[PDB]
Formats: C-alpha cells, sequence, structure tokens
C-alpha cells in the first residue's frame, strides 16, 4: 500500500511538467544523456504498472479478521474470505515463487494467530468436553 | 556547436534539417 | 572493472573511440595501417615499425598504410591484432583492458565471424570485463532523440539505409551495402592518371581523402552541370603544387548513385532505401519520410542531403513530405549514443560479460546480438 | 450495484463499450488483437506487446493484428479477458466490476460455451454483481421504440434479420445467420490479385475495409450495373498511393445477395426473411412488412435497402406494402437501447444473484436468456 501511495505521490512529482520543461530544455540542449537515461534507464514506469497489476490483490484482504477474532467459526470464515480474496492472481501476475513463499508466510501469521487463540484454555488439566469440543472444531 | 568546434571534422552554414517545399 | 565504459566510435575508414557520459572522444583518429619501408641507417631514429597515430600522422612518406576493415569488413584479424594493439597503448588508452568496460560497434548485415574472433581478441588475448557490439545506427537514433526513423548511414567503403520504428527485429526490411569513398577516392586516382597525375601510394591516397573532404563537393544537376564547363579548382598540395579538379569532385559522387559507373549493379542509396521503403507500411513510411537519419561522415557535401531529397522526390508521389535529420556530427552521434547507451543500468542485460563468453561462445552473444 | 450499469456494445466486427443513460457508447473499437511482428532490441520503444486502442489503431503492419471472433464466434479467451482488462483501462474505465453493473449482449443461437466462459470471467476473474447477458435485436427495438419488427443486424461476419413481436419468442420464426462483409472484403482481395494488388495482411485488409465503408455500395440493378464498366475512381493508400476503387465496389457487395459467388449455397437474407415472413402468419406477415428495422455497420451502403425493397418487390407479392426502418445509428441503436434496458427496475430482475448465480451453474440465465 506504501508502494502504490509513494508511486501516486511520486509521479506526480515526476509529471510535474515543470521538472519536465527543464528536461524540455536540456533536450532542446541535446544533452540526451541525462534526459534519455531518466527516461529509459528509470524503469519507474514498469514499477507503477506492477504495482497497477497488484493494485485489487492489494486492495481490501480480510486479513485483520484473523486478527480480531478467537472463534473458529469466524477464522475459519476469515480464511474463506482470505482465500477468496487470493483469486486475483493471473489478474495481478505475482511471482510463483514469492507467491509460494507469501503465503507460506501468511500460513505461518496464521499460526501465530492460532498460538494466540490457543493459549485461552488447558483443557488437558481442566474440563475434558473444552478438549473435545475446541479440539474437533480446531 | 561547442562540441562541434571541439572535433576537427565538423563542418557548417548547412541547415540540419531538410525537408521538402511543403506546397501548402 | 565496470567503471565508465570505453565508448569506441568505430568506423570503415574512421575508428576512434572515447568515454560514456563524455561528449568528447578522447582518442579520434581513422582507420590506418601502416609501416616503414625503408632500412634504418642512421642510429637514434623515430621506431615503432607500426606506425599509427602521429607516428604516421607524421611519417607519411615512409609507411604502407594497411586496411583488414575493406569496406568496414574486417579481412585481416592480425592487422586487428596491431590496430587494438596501438589502441591499447596506454598513451591511446591511459587504462588495460579489464580497467573500463568495452563499449565497441558495429554495421548490420555482417558475419558471425567477425564477432566470434573479436570476442577471441577481447576476451581472451584481451579480458575485457563488459563489452557488446552493435549497429552505430541505433547510437545515432539516439543522439537525435528520435526512435522511428531511416538511418541513412555511410561509412568510407561503405553507403547503406537503416530503416527504423523504434529499434524492432526487421532485417528484411533493414538494408546494408558496403561500398563508398575510399573507391570513390581510388577511382579519383584514376581520374589523377587521366588528368596526368602518375600516384598510387596510400600517402598520398590520404591527401585525395583531404581532398574529398576538403576540396570536392556536390551538385544536384548530373547531366546539366555536366554539360556545363567548369572551373578546374586547382588544389595546391603541402607542397603547394597547383591541382585542377574541374566538375569531377562531384562527378565522382554520382557513382554512389549511379554504382555501373564503377561496374557494380546496385540501385543508388536513393532507390535502395526507396526499397527499405517498399519492406515497410505506407503508414509507417510517411513517418520515415519525415524521418530520414542522414549519417556518416561520408554524406558531407554541397547539397548532398538536398540533391538526394530532389531524387527521392522524383522516386517518391506526390504530397510525400520528405524530411532528413542529418547534425553536423554524423560520426560521433554514434559515440553519443554509445556514450549514452553504455550509461545505462539496464545495460547490465545489453552487455556481456567477460566470463560468460568464455564460459561457451559467441553464439550466445549472437543471439544477444539480434 | 447503485452506479451507472455497463452497457458492453459486444459489436461482431467493431465491439464497442459503454454505460445506461449515455447516448454514447464510451470507445468504439474493433476485434483487433495485435501483437508486435518484431523485436524491440533497442530500450527506448513501446511497451504493451499486445495491443487494444491507439498503439493498435495508430500502429498496424508492425503487429500481428487477429481476429478471434469466427462470425462472432471468439475463440480467444485470454486475449478478451485481456481486453476486458484494457475496458477497464485509465482512459477506459478506472472502475470495478464489482463497482458496476454489466449487461452484455448477444447473438441468438450462441453456444452455451462460450456464455460458461463469460461466467468465468465476470465471477471469477471479474466479480459483476449485477451480470446479465442479452440478446442484440431487442436493444434495437428499445431504441427505435417498436415492439414488432424485422431486425436486420450488420456485423463484419454477421448479418440475419430478426423479425420480432412484442418480445414473442418465435426462435422458429426467427432467423440466424452468421455472415457479412468480412469475406466480401476478402473477396475484394481476391480482386486485388486478379487486379495485381499483392496484399495479405489484416491491416491491409482494414484499409480494404476502409475502401468498403467508404468507397462501396449496393447498385440496385445487378447484371445492368455490373455488366457495364466504370472508370475505376482512385483510391489512395495511407502514404496516399493511388489505386483504382473499380466495379467491385458495388460487385463484391453482390455476394450478401448472391451467396454461391463464394459458392456457399444461402440466399440472400432477404429471402430467409421471406421464410420468416412463411413461418409468421397473414396479417401479421403484413405488420412485419410495415416494421422492418436496419441495425449494424454494415448496412451503411447507398441504394442498400433500396436495392433489397427492389428484391422483396421481386418477391412479396401484389399490394403488400412494406416499410423499413434503418436509423442513423445502427450500432448505437443496440448500444442505446442496452442503456435503455439497462435503466430499467425490471431489468434488475433479469440476471440472477452473483454468487448464487456461479452456483446456479450455468443453465439457469442460459433458460433465463430467452
Ligand atoms: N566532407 C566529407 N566528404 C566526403 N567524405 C567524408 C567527409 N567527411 C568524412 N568523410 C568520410 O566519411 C567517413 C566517416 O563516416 P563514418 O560513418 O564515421 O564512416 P567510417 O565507417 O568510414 O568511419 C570517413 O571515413 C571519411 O572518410
Ligand atoms: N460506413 C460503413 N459501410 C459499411 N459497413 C460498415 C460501415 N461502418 C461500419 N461498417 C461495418 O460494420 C461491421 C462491424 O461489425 P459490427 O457491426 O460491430 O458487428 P455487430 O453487428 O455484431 O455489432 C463491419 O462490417 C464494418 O464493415
Amino acid at each position: 500500500l506504501n508502494l502504490e501511495r509513494a508511486l501516486y505521490r511520486i509521479q506526480e512529482k515526476r509529471e510535474s511538467p515543470e521538472v519536465l520543461l527543464t528536461l524540455d530544455i536540456l533536450k532542446h540542449g541535446k544533452r540526451f544523456h541525462a534526459t534519455v537515461s531518466f527516461d529509459t534507464d528509470t524503469g519507474l514506469k514498469q514499477a507503477l504498472e506492477t504495482v497497477n497489476d497488484y493494485n485489487p490483490l492489494m486492495k481490501d484482504f480480510p486479513l485483520n479478521d484473523l486478527l480480531s477474532a478467537t472463534e473458529l467459526d469466524k477464522i475459519r470464515q476469515a480464511l474463506v474470505a482470505i482465500f477468496t480474496h487470493l483469486r486475483k492472481i493471473r489478474n495481478t501476475k505475482y511471482p510463483i515463487q514469492r507467491a509460494l513463499r507469501l503465503v507460506e508466510a501468511i500460513s505461518r501469521d496464521l499460526s501465530s494467530q492460532l498460538l494466540k487463540v490457543l493459549g485461552t484454555r488447558k483443557l488437558m488439566h481442566v474440563a475434558y468436553e473444552e478438549f473435545e469440543k475446541v479440539m474437533v472444531a480446531c | 556547436d561547442p562540441k562541434y568546434a571541439d572535433l576537427p571534422g565538423i563542418a557548417r552554414n548547412e541547415p540540419d534539417v531538410y525537408e521538402t517545399s511543403d506546397l501548402p | 572493472i565496470a567503471n565508465q565504459p570505453v565508448v569506441i566510435d568505430n568506423g570503415s575508414g574512421v575508428i576512434k573511440a572515447g568515454f560514456a557520459g563524455d561528449q568528447i572522444p578522447k582518442y579520434c583518429f581513422p582507420n590506418y595501417v601502416g609501416r616503414p619501408k625503408h632500412v634504418r641507417v642512421m642510429a637514434g631514429a623515430l621506431e615503432g615499425d607500426i606506425f599509427i597515430g602521429p607516428k604516421a600522422e607524421e611519417h607519411r612518406g615512409l609507411l604502407s598504410i594497411r586496411y583488414p576493415m575493406e569496406h568496414g569488413i574486417v579481412k585481416d584479424w592480425n592487422d586487428m591484432e596491431r590496430i587494438w594493439q596501438y589502441v591499447y597503448s596506454k598513451d591511446q588508452l591511459q587504462t588495460f583492458s579489464e580497467e573500463h568496460p568495452v563499449l565497441l560497434t558495429e554495421a548490420p548485415l555482417n558475419p558471425r565471424k567477425n564477432r566470434e574472433r573479436a570476442a577471441e581478441v577481447f576476451f581472451e588475448t584481451f579480458n575485457v570485463p563488459a563489452l557488446f557490439i552493435s549497429m552505430q545506427a541505433v547510437l545515432s537514433l539516439y543522439a537525435t532523440g528520435r526512435t522511428t526513423g531511416v538511418v541513412l548511414d555511410s561509412g568510407d567503403g561503405v553507403t547503406h539505409a537503416v530503416p527504423i520504428y523504434e529499434g524492432f527485429a526487421m532485417p528484411h526490411s533493414i538494408m546494408r551495402i558496403d561500398i563508398a569513398g575510399r573507391d570513390v577516392s581510388r577511382f579519383l586516382r584514376l581520374y589523377l592518371r587521366k588528368e596526368g597525375y602518375d600516384f598510387h601510394s596510400s600517402s598520398e591516397f590520404e591527401i585525395v581523402k583531404a581532398i574529398k573532404e576538403r576540396a570536392c563537393y556536390l551538385s544536384i544537376n548530373p547531366q546539366k552541370d555536366e554539360t556545363l564547363e567548369t572551373e578546374k579548382a586547382q588544389y595546391y598540395l603541402p607542397d603547394g603544387s597547383t591541382i585542377e579538379i574541374g566538375p569531377s569532385r562531384f562527378r565522382a559522387p554520382e557513382l554512389l548513385f549511379r554504382p555501373d559507373l564503377i561496374g557494380e549493379e546496385s540501385e543508388g542509396i536513393h532507390e535502395v532505401l526507396v526499397f527499405a521503403i517498399q519492406k515497410s507500411d505506407m503508414d509507417l513510411r510517411r513517418t520515415l519520410f519525415s524521418n530520414i537519419v542522414l549519417s556518416g561522415g561520408s554524406t558531407l557535401f554541397k547539397g548532398f542531403g538536398d540533391r538526394l531529397l530532389s531524387e527521392v522526390k522524383k522516386l517518391a508521389p506526390k504530397d510525400v513530405k520528405i524530411r532528413i535529420s542529418a547534425p553536423q556530427e554524423r560520426l560521433y552521434s554514434t559515440w553519443i549514443g554509445g556514450s549514452i547507451l553504455a550509461s545505462l543500468d539496464t545495460f547490465k542485460k545489453m552487455w556481456v560479460s567477460k566470463k560468460e563468453y568464455e564460459e561457451d561462445g559467441a553464439r550466445s552473444i549472437h543471439r544477444k546480438t539480434f
């Protein structure tokens, strides 16, 4: 999100016709070194459209549900909601290995929320039905 | 122009752009 | 080491070099492979036995100037050994083969063999860190700022038209010819014998080229000015000897438009470029009429492009606005274009690492050259 | 959703796009599917490598232009996806599928498979909540205000009269046919070869289409005007290259009425309309005689409907008053009529709730698209 926001801000800075006008004077001076390198050699536009490609996947993701729920039903349906949000794949073109290890890190974040919700009963000594019901729902 | 002076094999008095007499 | 890369403004007749980012190459010199033809009698005589630079530019009365780049195409790799051997002089470099990346250039429609053997040289004998070699037309377009444009580039035994739209892979449409000023100057030596000037040395040929760039122009009327009485411009040697010219100064470049005058079937620069136009598309053709990149020092003549404008006007149909772009530095446009391209960060993939060629071969780079 | 409902102008040849309430389809463009025919070895060229919009509508021969709607029946799907991504482009939409109600139009008797693909797109890739897929002639009835009428569409490879009466489901009576000016223009490329014009590109075909849409018409007298000889007026290429038009301008569209010129047995869809008339009833036939609609871009020709008038006059019996209605905005009639229907409250029941519809499979709206 910070990347997209910075893309917007600095792209307005980029598209500031004053600096572009300085570049007009520079190209009029034919010093195409800096001008052409600033245009071509800067892969900023590529980064812009790349984050614009990931833009819907980087938008309204239901991850806070795992951060704000201690119910296996809520968490499980939150998993489903998250999963559905993760269908923006081919329409975003994210790196396979980065996607794998990304969702892998997400699974670790999930396990962290699982330990968070887990640390509340200790049904090994307290009631066995807690063990039964909670274990099954888990 | 300064680079045009810096190197020897550079001639002048000829416009770098040659176009047709585009009759309007 | 990947420091400021050495931008080498090559060339059939004038092969020089400089760096990236800079706007003036510090090593400006042509193509010339000379060596003394006499016996050192008195000791203390200046030597080196392979004279290039001020030696050659000083001791012209003793050297046998050789040329591997026949029509730009190298024919003598040993002469290339000596060429770079002189290039590799620190007074000519102030570096090593590895102290800077190298940026060498090419001409379109050339065999692999050239790149192969050269890669062997600069990555085995010499040991260049990073280097890529390609057409000078692209670099010229860099200097023009244009991307879509027919690069009319001419060497000195080379004359060619390179149609380009944003640097696309169009080798069928892209043309190339290898015939120019070397041969024209040789034909001027033929003029000399017809005039009575008994000359047959390469050093004399240098002077003919000095006239070519100096006391030789163009006209626009072939037959008309041929019928028109000349003035016989008396050239003067370094000695100062009277050398009349006549209309031969512009008569010899008629062969560039009339290739059969030397007995060589072709169609002239104009028609060959028109053939390149034919391979393009009507809409893109109009752009290329407006996008004409004349380049090469050989193209420096009085109304050169203006005559050619009239030629293509007689060739191209009506309501066709032809526009030429031809800077005064139709040499360094390639050098500055390489100075910019070599100054890029994406250029990593564009260059070729030393070890890469040292791993498998130049065919990988031949994949990279297209 | 409480936003402006998108009206997909899924034109066969020219697939435009727009919304409801508006009277102008947002963006108009054909089935062109371009990809460059070269390689941008030079850095500084243009990106994309797939071109929809002025990128392709400005450079054609450079790009491998494609067209998958095999007589409307699209075969590409990935390209369609990208086209719809381009539908949400910056100039184009900058919106979401979820953010807008979308309405699709279709030709009758299309394969369910295409609708399945569309469901996959707008329910997996895109996520339109209010997505409905409809017919195309009903739209024309909305624009004309009529309810009863013979709607003749005119695509690039799809033309068929749609005899409607107050939206009554008459699939047996109503006739669908997929053929139009595509192969007529290609047949004109056959004429080009028979007249010495070496053209094989779709871009060249588009130039011929510019002639088709521009310098072509329907001569009401078939052989009375065909057996004669025209002066073959001259057409000018993008370069301005003079090319004669010829009798072809009216000779080639006769194939629309004389399908055996290509060899395919058919009637000349006006006779298929007569078959629809036969399927209808005597006095109701008279209503449809008085009610004929001409939509689609390919309707635009001189004496087009007038020649067809003469045809039916040679077909329909005596005291048969027939009336046609050809709105100036043929393709837009469908678009504006889609805007009309998309601007309806009853129309909310036409589609099915997105997620449940996905769970409902496709047969539900397949049964509800009638
Ligand atoms: N005024 C001139 N008239 C004719 N020829 C020239 C002139 N100036 C330079 N040349 C020739 O043009 C050639 C330079 O153009 P360039 O593209 O650098 O070609 P090259 O490949 O020969 O170096 C030189 O070799 C030189 O002999
Ligand atoms: N002035 C014109 N004359 C003839 N045909 C035209 C004209 N303008 C557009 N067209 C035709 O419209 C067709 C485009 O197909 P289109 O009408 O978009 O399909 P659909 O009828 O399904 O919308 C092409 O045949 C094109 O030739």
